[PDB]
């Protein structure tokens, strides 16, 4: 895993471009991933 | 256990399987010319 | 909105399919997206 450099990410099939960081927002234990506004994947939890 | 099954069900009594929590390697499947028909709908077999 | 396509995000469409059968789905995305952008630009122009 890399943090501060934008790379190609692919979490359980879902993929795209951008950069990652620790989320200030907190998930509930069941939640997989979130989406800001419409079609803006804004946060995922590492499956590993 | 499904493809090499000793016997197969009837067409009117088609049997429905449960597959989960396991790794699928379809590359072995289509690389063997043991299937007369191999047709896919909506997803490319080469990218499974 | 998928505009009748298999999905909406380009990444899923390009991953699931191969170009000789994907091009139709990306094309069906393009026509609708271009229609929407043209509508937005026309509205903005008259508003301006």
């Amino acid at each position: 895993l890399v943090k501060n450099k934008c790379v190609n990410f692919n979490f359980n099939g879902l993929t795209g471009t951008g950069v990652l960081t620790e989320s200030n927002k907190k998930f509930l234990p069941f939640q997989q991933f979130g989406r800001d506004i419409a079609d803006t994947t804004d946060a995922v939890r590492d499956p590993q | 256990e499904v493809f090499n099954a000793t016997r197969f069900a009837s067409v009117y009594a088609w049997n429905r399987k449960r597959i989960s929590n396991c790794v699928a390697d379809y590359s072995v499947l289509y690389n063997s010319a043991s299937f007369s028909t191999f047709k896919c709908y909506g997803v490319s077999p080469t990218k499974l | 909105s998928n505009f009748g396509a298999i999905s909406s995000v380009l990444n899923d469409i390009l991953s699931r399919l191969d170009p000789p059968e994907a091009e139709v789905q990306i094309d069906r995305l393009i026509t609708g997206r271009l229609q929407s952008l043209q509508t937005y630009v026309t509205q903005q122009l008259i508003r301006a």
